[PDB]
């Protein structure tokens, strides 16, 4: 198997104390972004406003995603007893333990352990159950986590919706795209 | 300097220590409450906190440190008793033979 | 001679570990410093803090409570994401 | 046999030095924990609250299960003669005996020495009555303990009226689970 | 380098044997402690303190 519990336990505090400061981050990088956009509308240059305000609605679904991985993370640690007793998956982890196989090679990139949780929850129940986790076969992935991790762009009337809460903070004038806005 | 002096000699230096330990707990937990009525009066909470956690940490230290002196003392007053009955007990083992 | 030898995409490559390996120095120093506040957990005891707190807030003569816990657009953000 | 009394009852006596200690450590790190449970009520994080309380009702119930071993430690220092006189297992003592046996394996990572309470005590007795307590085949096991020290979750009505009761104590408005608690 | 030679596992290997071998000389003081409190136990009876 090469299954380790310790390996699991160590890796999955170590998951959420990098997600815990990640959060932080990229929550105060979110703060620097947001004057950014109100200098571009400053100086009437709304169509890169536009653009600049996807990067930020990206981050702030990862930062929400992260919520949820921290809270699966958690819940493991909490009921890790049934994960070193039984040899069979408890239906009450199914969706935390498919969605952390699922979300690994999304989120590697940042949070490396997150791999190694991956490949231990993988080595505990099948290869097979782990490759039916990462195309969400498995029918059991988390939904509002797998739309925060979607590749698409942001839909334009939540883009136009963004620039006009963030115009009013600002106290800068903006005009939404009348033919964005019709679509409400 | 018998064996048994030395290890006199280390124990009483240790039970010192320990209260020299808690003395300088004493003086330093003094010292952080100071650093508390600071950094409440400038509305920095979060150093306030550091400050109260230091001194709360080093009340709690110093009665550690002050009851193991206590421990360390009695045991030292009781191998004192031991060394001085030694020395008693071979002078009177001394005089027995040279009267005999 | 030196813009060959460190050219934009390797420094870009370098300021990016840079910061990476920040980040793992404060998961390490975050989790001492846990370890530490567990192993010393008996010498700080959590009421005598909060009551020591309140007493030089008296003191002081501030009103904050220090046994309880202690923007906008950020708020309005988040409904919006949940909205649409 | 590989007995040895003085093994037992120097072991006995160290397993309750530390159980005394792990009960008054754990207690101030539920203090600790119970804040941090109150923090994520403020911050509207409830779903996340629910799963960290579950870690305090494991740690409550393991300091429970704590006390209940440190007097059957104490009982059979008390009744130490009859373990060293007789051959045959006292009625008096079952209940301690299979009960330290059976938790042994469960403790041994926080209380290396009852790993060799257990041992020693698999060895004054039968290596098959020390097989049929770890199972509690021998139907003699504290059922109070073993419910204290069961991997399962809590139930989720516990969870929901930790909350309200943490919620309560540090003035923090929490709203419980109406789908919860209907099964009150 | 000092990354991979002392990673975040290893660390937190460290950093849980550090506090439980601190959990141990808690338990040896103790015993120390009563050591010396039954031996000197005639020295320090409870009626004259109270």
């Amino acid at each position: 198997s090469g299954f380790k519990a310790e390996r699991l336990r160590v890796n999955l505090r170590l998951v959420i104390n990098r997600l815990k400061l990640l959060e932080k981050k990229k929550t105060e990088l979110a703060q620097k972004a947001r004057k950014e956009i109100a200098d571009y509308l400053a100086a009437g240059k709304d169509e890169r406003a536009r653009i600049r305000v996807e990067h930020i609605i990206r981050e702030d679904y990862l930062v929400e995603a992260m919520e949820i991985l921290e809270l699966y993370c958690d819940l493991l640690l909490a009921r890790f007893g049934l994960i070193q007793s039984m040899k069979e998956l408890d239906s009450g982890l199914a969706e935390s333990v498919s969605t952390l196989i699922w979300a690994a090679p999304r989120l590697q990139s940042e949070v490396a352990e997150l791999k190694i949780v991956a490949d231990q929850l993988c080595a505990k129940y099948s290869k097979e159950y782990g490759k039916l986790c990462r195309t969400n076969q498995i029918g059991t992935v988390n939904d509002r986590l797998m739309h925060k991790l979607s590749v698409e762009a942001p839909p334009k009337i939540l883009v136009e919706r963004y620039l006009i809460e963030i115009a009013k903070n600002y106290n800068v004038p903006y005009e939404p795209d009348s033919v964005v806005m019709a679509e409400a | 300097m018998s064996n048994m002096e030395k290890h006199l000699f280390n124990l009483k230096f240790a039970a010192k220590e320990l209260s020299r330990s808690a003395k300088k707990c004493d003086k330093e937990e003094k010292a952080e409450k100071a650093k508390i009525k600071k950094a409440i009066q400038k509305g920095n909470m979060e150093v306030a906190r550091i400050h109260a956690e230091n001194a709360i940490r080093q009340k709690n230290q110093a009665v550690n440190f002050l009851r193991m002196s206590a421990r360390v003392d009695a045991v030292a007053a009781r191998v004192q008793t031991a060394v001085t009955m030694g020395k008693v007990t071979k002078s009177m083992a001394g005089v027995v033979k040279s009267m005999d | 001679a030196t813009l060959k030898t460190m050219n934009l995409e390797k420094i870009s490559a370098l300021m990016d570990k840079f910061e990476h390996q920040f980040e793992t120095l404060d998961v390490q120093t975050q989790q001492m410093e846990d370890t530490v506040s567990s192993t010393t957990t008996l010498t700080t005891p959590q009421n005598q803090v909060d009551m020591l707190l309140q007493e030089m807030a008296d003191e002081a003569g501030l009103d904050l409570n220090m046994e309880l816990p202690q923007d906008e657009l950020s708020q309005r953000l988040a409904r919006l994401r949940d909205q649409v």
